[PDB]
């Protein structure tokens, strides 16, 4: 599983720019794709969907009608056009897979971004903390709460935990408040009580530092929390 | 030469001994409880995705998820409560007989005319189906192939054996081979210790996984079994035959202790499953119906009708709350 | 003309027998595979036939400004679903490797739904509309009328002259019995009553003879189409 | 519209 | 060849110790009762838990 | 009333029942023969001139109609249950060596059991009589008589409807008519207008075996749309 983005770079503000994100070692026609831009020192935010084959495009409320995104499968490779660029605009632009079927487990890898410099019904996702000093070997705990319930009829709670080391992409911990992603180790755990949810790393390590951001899958838009620091 | 009339005596003696312990029979002891009534079972769901009959149906054990196999080369895996489908694996043989679900949800199994029991890993990193393994081994068709562990998988062949598979190598881990008729059906006791494999030559053999020998023989049945399934406590197993008949047989008695038969049944009985309590066994048949027998009474509890072709599968979930039907009209009903 | 008149309830007797007979098969073709085309296209020419024979009983026994609208639009219907039957049937017969394998498996519907459009428009256009209407009507007939006879003689010059060898009286017997039917059973009503309505003729035996015996002829077309093209094949 | 019309044929 | 197979097989198979019908039958009964109350396709379940309605 | 994350699920069943209407075309265009024949049938020249491993496929194009033929080369000599999974298929193509006399009855009862197995009941048997090479050598040399093994022969005389267009020698026309007519008989003996036997006369090397299956193929589907439209 790669997912390699490209283009961007330093763009005068009103001019256009095609970000690219070539996928390779996985069926990239299977998985529905997201962007999610990291803007300088702050936290994640979604910005456009397209749904396995084309259907279901989505995009952000911030970039609707600016941002078009798209995908060639037959080359493996999505893109994300944007028409008229802003200062706000900049960021580190992730390409993000995530495959949708009962028991999947979306927004389970991201590519290593590619960054981006320009010359109210949403769920708010608050997070308690966004610095939490503390040491290997303690169990540390980090809050989400979310302005309307994740807890959706059907039994599930779309939260996700994310982490992002320092330098690195964000890489999905739990995905429905529970369940921990393939490839975390066990020391991660979800809970929620369907409005207010806690991650809990039981023995933590030194390859456990970063950010720990939260984010709501229950309506489209997407919203992450600000994001927790964690330091030694 | 003379192990012809020991073999003989041998039997006899079996006999004897299966005579000795019918001081009663299940029906005697059955009369005094009060009778299921009678149940009507009504078709929540109907799975329309398959080109061509269904051969194989095997339920997830979490009882939502659902593999079937048809005879278009197929595997469907089904979200039973959406009827959404989760998975399309195309097959490389299209003459799939079986199909199993894991345990553990992370494989599913088929098989068939072509003699290989091919393991297909659902939960690959690529996020697309793909065989992990190709099972080689059986000089007959797969029959039947069942999960005992996401390593383990004991399957069924018309090379009238068994075979446990270590998946991880690729090799009969051991093999059984006490019949003499092609092996149909095969059923996991709940403990996964023994398994009972009903055959073409009518008869059921229970075989130690472990040991891998035929530990008891059952022969009531005049006709091919093709169908058997363990009760839920294990110890006792029920089996469909052409016949047109089922039959309980218990594993402590070593016997026959019931057979579920009706004068307007004739067809022969394709797949039979228990519901959760053991209380009712469903049976289905090659009149495009299915039979829900009191397992204890033996009278004839209901009958799901809504299958336009033969019924050739039938399984009921791990919680027991619905049972899942497939048929050679190239659909499969979920009845609650 | 009272007694001529014998048959407005005659025809209402054949109504019935037509009416029960159209819901047997609207019922058991709703549960029925309705996979098989001609099931797609009898279920159609059931649903049709019932409602013009409802419509006819109605008329009977009124003995209504809905009545005619309906009854005709029923009518032309089924007409167009016989047609559509006959020229399927030798579509069949001509390229059987294309109508097992290669028919769209929906053309059923695209062309059931297509014609109760067209029957719709028919009547509606009726409705609104010096009026020539009527004599398209009557050349939409005879267009029907030579696409079901034309499919059927098509299909019997291609099994009969074919070098083949299997029981044929069947094939026979349903397609001569079909087409006779439709052409003396299902036709004349329409027919003569559009043609007729410019035509001048005796008012005595337009009524009596090509009015009423029209009206009883299309009441037992509607009802043995439920016969011919369902039940037979049940009771085979 | 013609006069020897009947009460059936007039549709409407 | 397989007779000597077939006649060590019917000895094993006839050598397991015995139960008697009546034990078996009643352990069937006791635990088709014990478990009547948990199965859903015997004794319907209110509609509002079952998930196919 | 559905999710975010249940919409996609439904989209992605939307997709595979695309893909599935995709291959249900194919399925429906693939006309599919299963091939039974003893071993000294010739069947295996039959397919290799038409072009453990329980099955073997072969394709084949005839006209621009594809036949995918079955030979279920490695199972046990026993058919009961897995001759079930061949119902529908356009045709059985049973192959049988004339030219030998002393196992025709062994083929004819083996015809028989095909013929009148209660799930092949309306599959049609495209019968052919392979070998007509050796059949004709055998009868001329006159080493061996069919009389030997099969007295009727002895009362038996060719049909005033015998096409020997090439130029055969009566003795094997009458030799080859006794043998399909025996194949008939139990053809014609008891189920009719459900399944019909389409006998032909083939050599080990035939170019035409191709173009008899697909004519009889064309007149099974036929027969198909007549019982569907009442027509037979």
């Amino acid at each position: 599983v790669q997912l390699v983005e490209s283009g961007g770079g330093l763009v005068q503000p009103g001019g256009s720019r095609k970000l690219s994100c070539s996928a390779s070692g996985f069926a990239f026609s299977s998985f529905g794709m997201h962007w999610v831009r990291q803007a300088p020192e702050k936290g994640l935010e979604w910005v456009a969907y397209i749904s396995s084959g084309s259907g279901t495009i989505y995009y952000a409320d911030t970039v609707k009608g600016r941002f078009t995104i798209s995908r060639d499968d037959p080359k493996n490779t999505l893109f994300l056009q944007m028409t008229s660029l802003r200062s706000e605009d900049t960021a580190m632009y992730y390409c993000v897979r995530s495959i949708y079927y009962y028991g999947s487990s979306p927004f389970d890898f991201w590519g290593q971004g590619t960054t981006l410099t320009v010359s109210s019904a949403d769920i708010v996702m608050t997070q308690a903390t966004s610095s939490v000093p503390v040491t290997p070997g303690e169990s540390v705990s980090i809050s989400c709460r979310s302005s309307k319930s994740l807890l959706h009829s059907n039994g599930n709670t779309y939260l996700y935990w994310f982490l992002q080391r320092p330098g690195q992409s964000p890489q999905l911990l739990i995905y429905r408040m529970s369940n921990l992603a393939s490839g975390v180790p066990d020391r991660f755990s979800g809970s929620g009580s369907g409005t207010a949810f806690t991650l809990t790393i039981s023995r933590l390590e030194a390859e456990d530092v970063g950010v720990y951001y939260c984010m709501q899958h229950l309506e489209y838009p997407l919203t992450f929390g600000a994001g927790t620091k964690l330091e030694l | 030469d003379q192990l012809r009339q020991e073999a003989e005596q041998l039997k006899n003696q079996i006999r004897d001994a299966r005579k000795a312990c019918a001081d009663a029979t299940l029906s005697q002891i059955t009369n005094n409880i009060d009778p299921v009534g009678r149940i009507q079972m009504r078709t929540r769901r109907t799975l329309r995705g398959h080109l061509a009959k269904i051969y194989a149906m095997h339920w997830g054990t979490d009882s939502r998820l659902l593999v079937s196999a048809s005879q278009d080369g197929k595997l469907i895996i089904w979200d039973s409560y959406t009827t959404n489908k989760v998975h399309a694996i195309p097959l490389r043989s299209s003459w799939v007989m079986t199909c199993a679900y894991a345990p553990s949800g992370n494989y599913v199994a088929c098989g068939g005319l072509d003699n290989i029991c091919s393991i297909y890993n659902l939960k690959t990193r690529e996020g697309n189906v793909r065989v992990s393994r190709e099972l080689a081994g059986h000089t007959g068709y797969l029959s039947c192939c069942r999960f005992l562990d996401d390593n383990q998988i004991v399957t069924s062949s018309g090379d009238t054996t068994c075979a446990l598979w270590d998946i991880e190598t690729g090799q009969q881990t051991t093999t059984f081979t006490g019949h003499t008729g092609d092996v149909m059906s095969l059923s996991l006791a709940p403990d996964t210790r023994l398994f009972v494999s009903g055959a073409c030559d009518a008869s059921a053999k229970l075989w130690d996984v472990r040991e891998g020998m035929c530990r008891q023989t059952f022969t009531g049945h005049e006709s091919d079994i093709n169908a058997i399934c363990f009760f839920p406590n294990g110890n006792a197993f029920a089996t469909g035959s052409d016949d047109a008949t089922c039959r309980l047989f218990d594993l402590r008695a070593d016997q026959e202790l019931m057979t579920y038969s009706h004068d307007n049944i004739i067809c022969g009985i394709t797949s039979v499953s228990f519901s959760k309590s053991g209380r009712l066994l469903l049976a289905g048949y090659d009149d495009f119906n299915c039979n829900v027998w009191d397992a204890l009474k033996a009278d004839r509890a209901g009958v799901l009708a809504g299958h336009d072709n033969r019924v050739s599968c039938l399984g009921v979930t791990d919680d027991g709350m619905a049972v899942a039907t497939g048929s050679w009209d190239s659909f499969l009903k979920i009845w609650n | 003309y009272k007694q001529t008149l014998s048959l407005t309830v005659l025809t209402c007797i054949v109504s019935l027998v037509g009416l029960t007979g159209n819901a047997v098969v609207l019922w058991l073709l709703g549960c029925r595979m309705r996979r098989n085309a001609f099931s797609i296209y009898i279920l159609n020419l059931a649903a049709a036939d019932f409602l013009f024979l409802s419509g006819r009983l109605i008329y009977s026994l009124l003995s209504s400004k809905i009545l005619y609208p309906v009854m005709m639009f029923s009518y032309f219907a089924g007409l167009s679903f016989l047609s559509a039957v006959s020229t399927e049937r030798c579509l069949s017969v001509l390229w059987p490797i294309w109508y097992r394998c290669h028919r769209p498996t929906h053309l059923s519907a695209v062309v059931c739904v297509l014609l109760w459009a067209l029957s719709l428009l028919r009547s509606i256009l009726e409705w609104m509309l010096c009026q020539t209407s009527d004599f398209i009507t009557v050349a939409w007939l005879i267009f029907l009328c030579v696409v079901l006879c034309g499919s059927s003689l098509v299909l019997l010059i291609r099994i009969l002259c074919g070098s083949r060898k299997i029981p044929l009286t069947r094939l026979y017997v349903t397609i001569l019995l079909t087409v006779l039917v439709f052409l003396l059973c299902g036709l004349p009503f329409g027919i003569q009553f559009f043609l007729f309505l410019w035509i001048h003729v005796d008012r005595e035996v337009l009524f009596c003879h090509v009015h009423l015996v029209s009206i009883f002829l299309s009441a037992l077309n509607s009802s043995a189409n439920p016969i011919i093209y369902f039940f037979v094949g049940s009771f085979r | 519209r013609p006069e020897w019309w009947m009460d059936y044929q007039k549709r409407y | 060849a397989q007779a000597r197979k077939l006649v060590e097989q019917l000895k094993m198979e006839a050598n397991i110790d015995r139960i008697k019908v009546s034990k078996a039958a009643a352990d069937l009964m006791a635990y088709c009762e014990a478990h009547a109350k948990e199965d859903p396709l015997l004794t319907p379940v209110p509609a509002s838990e079952n998930p196919f309605r | 009333t559905l999710s975010a994350e249940d919409k996609a699920a439904v989209e992605r069943s939307k997709m595979i029942e695309k893909q599935l209407q995709k291959d249900k075309q194919v399925y429906r265009r693939t006309l599919r023969l299963l091939l039974l024949g003893a071993d000294n049938s010739g069947k295996s020249t039959i397919v290799k001139q038409m072009r453990t491993s329980g099955i073997f496929e072969t394709k084949f194009q005839v006209d621009k109609v594809n036949f995918h033929m079955f030979d279920v080369g490695a199972q046990r000599d026993e058919r009961r249950k897995w001759i079930q999974c061949f119902n529908d298929v356009t045709a059985i193509i049973f192959v049988v060596d004339s030219s030998d006399y002393n196992r025709l009855q062994e083929a004819l009862n083996d015809f028989k059991s095909i013929w009148n197995n209660r799930w092949l009941r309306t599959i049609s048997v495209i019968l052919f009589l392979n070998k007509q090479d050796l059949l004709a050598e055998k009868v001329l040399a006159g080493k061996s008589k069919i009389e030997d093994y099969f007295p009727e022969f002895a009362r038996y005389t060719t049909p005033e409807d015998a096409t020997p267009e090439p130029g055969e020698d009566p003795r094997v026309t009458r030799a080859k008519y006794f043998i399909r007519k025996e194949f008939v008989d139990i053809s014609t003996a008891s189920g009719d207008g459900r399944h019909i036997c389409y006998p032909h006369f083939t050599c080990s090397v035939d170019t035409e075996n191709a173009r008899r299956i697909f004519n009889d193929c064309k007149d099974i589907i036929l027969q198909m749309n007549l019982r569907e439209y009442n027509l037979v």
